[PDB]
């Protein structure tokens, strides 16, 4: 019983796991875009 | 000069890979719960 | 001892899994606010 | 129309949900400390 | 076997927690940094 | 005043801190792969 419940958590952590990796690339993305943002507002900025 | 289509793509597949992380979450809660 | 230590990280995994839906819906609704922050630029920026 | 008072409060929440994730963490930790 | 197989899980779910506060940390920086964002806009569209 | 090359840091820096968030994870996986 105590085997199985070790294998379940195991598989759960896997699971987060994998939610952690997706978020983090997400943020990743997001954060490049916001430097992308920031350098088109100051090169978009410059006639205006 | 900002691809303002790509923009709009990148930042809604960023919102689609956080459903996918959220789906995630519920499976391991889900496996617990069994526990 | 090892069923009260495995009860343990189920409640650990289970805390850290709320730490991560908070993370994920947090992203979520800045991404949202990034589209919204562009939209506004782009619309404000017609007239200047 | 973007209100910028909704914009400041949204973004307000988002800081104080990211608290409540690190304090889910500090509860995980001290769980996993005492093992 | 079984104590040895929950230390490795206790392990990596410390490893993990790590993982989530350096990504809630960066989310929360990458936010103020919006709001920053925001503001300079605001600020530097009363001129144009 | 916005300064643009703290802005710049800053968020590279985030941008680290992301690769180091993947690299506790790569360690988690490793851990209870040998499981």
């Amino acid at each position: 019983h105590l085997e199985g419940e070790v294998n379940k958590i195991k598989s759960a952590l896997l699971s987060t796991n994998k939610a952690v990796v997706s978020l983090s690339n997400g943020v990743s993305v997001l954060t490049s875009k916001v430097l992308d943002l920031k350098n088109y507002i100051d090169k978009q900025l410059l006639p205006i | 000069a900002l691809d303002p289509i790509d923009f709009s793509i990148v930042l809604n597949k960023i919102k689609s890979q956080l459903e996918e992380s959220k789906e995630w979450i519920r499976r391991s809660n889900k496996i617990l719960d069994s526990i």
